[PDB]
RNA sequence: CAGAUAUCAGGAGGAACACCGGUGGCGAAGGCGGGUCUCUGGGCAGUAACUGACGCUGAGGAGCGAAAGCGUGGGGAGCGAACAGGAUUAGAUACCCUGGUAGUCCACGCCGUAAACGGUGGGUACUAGGUGUGGGUUUCCUUGGGAUCCGUGCCGUAGCUAACGCAUUAAGUACCCCGCCUGGGGAGUACGGCCGCAAGGCUAAAACUCAAAGGAAUUGACGGGGGCCCGCACAAGCGGCGGAGCA
C-alpha cells in the first residue's frame, strides 16, 4: 500500500449524513466513511450517533494507512459536526485545525423553491 | 415538596450496637416495611457474619462495600423533543449513598441462602470484595453513563 | 464610533483604494462590510468606502 | 457499485450579485442596487445676476407603466408551470420525494390590467412641541455647539374623526381645479361600441332580489400562544395492582 502522514478530514456533513472522506494532502480521498458506511440509513443516517461512528471508522482506516495528524475540513451543516470532530480526535486523528469548507454562492445560482412538510 | 427547593429530610441516628450512619441506613433499607427490631436483628447477624468471614470491623467492611457500590453519575427520565435522550447528572453524596445501599439491599434479598441474615452477609461480602451484583451494577451504570456523553452537555 | 466621524470630525484624513491597509481597518476577516453605523462615521464616507471595497475586491488586493 | 457520494484539479454552461443592504438615499409611479466607461434624468443648498405674473388645476388627449401571457429568433446551468412515477390517505389529482416542457433570461414587439394604497388627487397660504434622520450651507465654543433650507420617522398641541386615528409630512385651518358615489347582490354582467395576431381590458345597464348590507369599538369561548407560576403532576425512592385462589 502506502502511508499518509498528514490527512484531511473532508467531512461532507450533509444533514442526511456526514461522509467523512479522509483525503491525502494531494487532494485524493484515500478512504471515506459515512453514516451508511457504518450502516446508518434513513433517519439513522441523520442521527448524531452516525456522525461519530462514521468519523471513527474513517479514522480507523486512517490508522490502517498510518494516518495520525489530520486537519479537519468540514463541509456544509449537518448532523454531528463537533461529534464527528471528537470522534476523529478519539480515533487516532488529532484535531489539528477546523475549517468550514462550505460553498458560498454569493447571490448566484437559483435553487429549487421550498418545502412545507 | 418539589418545585419549591430542596426537600428537608428526616435525620438518621447511628446504630446502637455498631455506631455508623451507613449501618443504620442499611438497616432501614433491609427493613421490611412493618418490622424494625426483627429487621435490626437480621442486619445485625448479617454484619457479624460478615465480620468473621472478613476478620475486620463490620462498619468498615460496609463502608468499603458502599464505596465499591456508590455511583457517581445518575440518569434521569427527561423527555427531550419526543426522543429519549439520556442526560447524566453528577450525584450528590447522599443520593449516591442511598442508591448504593438500595442496590445492596435489593440484591441481598435476591440471594438464595437459608436466611436473609445469611443473604445480607453474603451481599455485604460480595460488595466489599467486588464480585457481587451490586458491584457489577455499579460498573454497568457508569459504562452506560459514559456511553452517552454526546447528550451529557445538556446540563439539567 | 459615536463621534461625528473619524473624517468629518478629525477634519484631516483621506481614503484611498490603493491604501489597502487603511481600508482593511474597516473590513472583516474575509472582507465582509460593516453596517452603515457600525464604525460611527459620517455616512458619505461609509458609502464611498463601501464602493471602494467593492472595487478592491474586484482588483484582488483585499481578502474578498 | 462501471466508481455514483465525496476530494483535488481542469474545462463548459447560464443566471444573479450575499456581505455593504438601512426610516438611508434616489425615482412621477411601476422601480434602483458587483465593478469600470459613455450619454443622460431630476432635486437641494447660498447671490438676485436676470426675465417681469410667464401661476395652478386640468375634462378630452398623450405616453410611460409589476408580473403573467402571446408574435417573432436565440438561450436553458438550474428552477419550473403543464405533464411524469413513487408517498399519507377511502381517494392524490395535494401537501413529501423522485424529473422535467413552455415559461423563467436576452432582442425586437404586443397588452395595460396588480392589494399599480399615506388605502389620504395636484397646488398653495396659517396651527404647541419633542425626538430620531439624509443633503447642505452658514452662526456661536475650542472638532464642540446654533441657525437655516430641502428629504425622511415616531411620539405628541390645538383642532378634527363614529371611533379607530390624524395630528406643521393632516384627515386641523382655506382657496382653485380635476376624478368618484348615491342601500345590498343580480353586475364592471348583457348588448352595442372601442382598441386585441391572440388574449383581454375600457366604456357598461337592465330584468330580477332583500330590509338589509356595512364600519369603529365592548364582553365573552376558541391556539399545536406565551409568560408567572404552583400540584408523590412529572424527575426520584418505596409499596404495589394487573399472574392465582378466595369474597
Amino acid at each position: 500500500k502506502k502511508n499518509v502522514p498528514h490527512g484531511a478530514a473532508h467531512i461532507k456533513s450533509t444533514f442526511n449524513n456526514t461522509i467523512v472522506s479522509i483525503t491525502d494532502p494531494q487532494g485524493n480521498v484515500i478512504a471515506w466513511a459515512s453514516s451508511g458506511h457504518v450502516g446508518f440509513k434513513g433517519s439513522r443516517k441523520s442521527t448524531p450517533f452516525a456522525a461519530q461512528l462514521a468519523a471513527e471508522n474513517a479514522a480507523r482506516k486512517a490508522q490502517e494507512h498510518g494516518v495520525k495528524k489530520v486537519d479537519v475540513f468540514v463541509k456544509g451543516p449537518g448532523s454531528g459536526r463537533e461529534t464527528a470532530i471528537r470522534s476523529l480526535q478519539a480515533a487516532g486523528l488529532e484535531v489539528g485545525t477546523i475549517s468550514d469548507v462550505t460553498p458560498q454562492p454569493h447571490n448566484g445560482c437559483r435553487p429549487p423553491k421550498r418545502r412545507r412538510v | 415538596m418539589p418545585r419549591k427547593g430542596p426537600a428537608p429530610k428526616r435525620p438518621l441516628v447511628n446504630d446502637p450496637v455498631y455506631g455508623s450512619q451507613l449501618v443504620t441506613q442499611l438497616v432501614n433499607k433491609v427493613l421490611l416495611e412493618g418490622k424494625k427490631s426483627l429487621a435490626e436483628r437480621i442486619v445485625y447477624g448479617a454484619l457479624e457474619q460478615a465480620r468473621e468471614k472478613t476478620g475486620t470491623d463490620p462498619v468498615v467492611t460496609l463502608k468499603r462495600a458502599l464505596d465499591n457500590v456508590k455511583p457517581a453519575l445518575e440518569v434521569r427520565s427527561r423527555r427531550v423533543g419526543g426522543a429519549t435522550y439520556q442526560v447524566p447528572v453528577e450525584v450528590r453524596p447522599d443520593r449516591s449513598t442511598t442508591l448504593a445501599l438500595r442496590w445492596l439491599v435489593n440484591f441481598s434479598r435476591q440471594r438464595r441462602e437459608k436466611t436473609m441474615v445469611e443473604r445480607l452477609a453474603n451481599e455485604i461480602l460480595d460488595a466489599s470484595n467486588g464480585l457481587g451484583a451490586s458491584v457489577k451494577r455499579r460498573e454497568d451504570t457508569h459504562k452506560m453513563a459514559e456511553a452517552n456523553r454526546a447528550f451529557a452537555h445538556y446540563r439539567w | 464610533k459615536t463621534r461625528k466621524c473619524v473624517f468629518c470630525s478629525k477634519k484631516g484624513q483621506t481614503i484611498d483604494y490603493k491604501d489597502t491597509a487603511l481600508l482593511r481597518t474597516y473590513i472583516s476577516e474575509r472582507g465582509k462590510i460593516r453596517a452603515r453605523r457600525v464604525t460611527g462615521n459620517c455616512v458619505q464616507h461609509q458609502r464611498d468606502i463601501a464602493v471602494a471595497v467593492k472595487n478592491a475586491r474586484e482588483v484582488a488586493l483585499l481578502p474578498f
